[PDB]
């Protein structure tokens, strides 16, 4: 599945 | 940013006999930005009823995407994949060769 | 033996035309199972293979919440490396991001990965060991500080060491059928004239899961790698794979040349040569 977490805008 | 130019192929999904019934593919790989025209030809018209796989890319960042249509191949009818991308000054046409 | 699972994500700016386009797609192995384009009607993430379809209703729930977040993230990602690069607001641009994991035989992690491109470009990257960054520039290494300051290493290798792992090895068992059997290559090999004393001989590798194939020619028992050509390998549209090489040699030679086939289902390499 995809991540909830550490997907952080640049 | 970098433009990459489409590499195409134009091909079924089983080995053809006219009369029967298959699956017509074209696959452009390869290339960057994503932004890409793709059409299937029969006998040089447009095919309407044509599907394609959701957009992806490679180890490089270049992108792919298969374009397909049933189809029923024959002696005389002569199917090709014309393509248009930002690289390409003009569209860039190819047809299916059974033995490709 | 080896199998991953691998989320591909990418969003282009319309600068005159209002919303980025999104795309996500993930892959177990060679095998798509999930896509969500923010350009179709349902506007969630929808499944695409058989043995995914029986995930409960809350499954879809989170994933689309989820990727919708991803989404709105990636468009801030726009609209950030537009300022950082002084480019103008007239130009279509590009990110993409990648990110998953590798695991063994005995199915324990094995590595992953987190990949982030704009406009077809390595842009930051995080490296093996999981706990730092490779940043391919200035304006990227401003990021790799924003990062570095949010802990998103050990965010991700929380992610990448527990929850992706645990959810592949997951489906493995639920697409046993379709993900764990592997595809051995029906191969066959033709024959053209291409003058008055030349001739094409093309190996063909079809019907075959995965894809990692290998398709060589030996002129006696010698590679020769020039003076063929190899077609990028492609896909059916049924699940498996097709591959070419072809060779161009001499009229009347034909029995020098053999072509070496090798892929995870064959025991044994095979062995082709012209004889019809």
């Amino acid at each position: 599945m995809t991540s909830a977490i550490g997907i952080l805008p640049v | 940013m970098i433009q990459r130019t489409p590499k195409i192929q134009v091909y079924s999904r089983h080995p053809a006999e006219n009369g029967k019934s298959n699956f017509l593919n074209c696959y452009v790989s390869g290339f960057h930005p994503s932004d890409i025209e793709v059409d299937l030809l029969k006998n040089g018209e447009r095919i309407e009823k044509v599907e394609h796989s959701d957009l992806s890319f490679s180890k490089d960042w270049s992108f792919y995407l298969l374009y397909y249509t049933e189809f029923t191949p024959t002696e005389k009818d002569e199917y090709a994949c014309r393509v248009n991308h930002v690289t390409l000054s003009q569209p860039k046409i190819v047809k299916w060769d059974r033995d490709m | 033996g080896s199998h991953s699972m691998r989320y591909f994500f990418t969003s282009v700016s319309r600068p005159g035309r209002g919303e980025p386009r999104f795309i996500a797609v993930g892959y177990v192995d060679d095998t798509q199972f999930v896509r969500f384009d923010s350009d179709a009607a349902s506007q969630r993430m929808e499944p695409r293979a058989p043995w995914i379809e029986q995930e409960g209703p809350e499954y879809w729930d989170g994933e689309t919440r989820k990727v919708k977040a991803h989404s709105q993230t990636h468009r801030v990602d726009l609209g950030t490396l537009r300022g950082y690069y002084n480019q103008s607001e007239a130009g279509s641009h590009t990110v993409q991001r990648m990110y998953g994991c590798d695991v063994g035989s005995d199915w324990r992690f094995l590595r992953g990965y987190h990949q982030y491109a704009y406009d077809g470009k390595d842009y930051i990257a995080l490296k093996e060991d999981l706990r730092s960054w490779t940043a391919a520039d200035m304006a990227a290494q401003t990021t790799k500080h924003k990062w570095e300051a949010a802990h998103v290493a050990e965010q991700l290798r929380a992610y990448l060491e527990g929850t992706c792992v645990e959810w592949l090895r997951r489906y493995l068992e639920n697409g046993k059928e379709t993900l764990q059997r592997t595809d051995a290559p029906k191969t066959h090999m033709t024959h053209h004239a291409v003058s008055d004393h030349e001739a094409t001989l093309r190996c063909w590798a079809l019907s075959f899961y995965p894809a990692e194939i290998t398709l060589t020619w030996q002129r006696d028992g010698e590679d020769q790698t020039q003076d063929t050509e190899l077609v990028e390998t492609r896909p059916a549209g049924d699940g498996t794979f097709q591959k070419w090489a072809a060779v161009v040699v001499p009229s009347g030679q034909e029995q020098r040349y053999t072509c070496h086939v090798q892929h995870e289902g064959l025991p044994k390499p095979l062995t082709l040569r012209w004889e019809p």
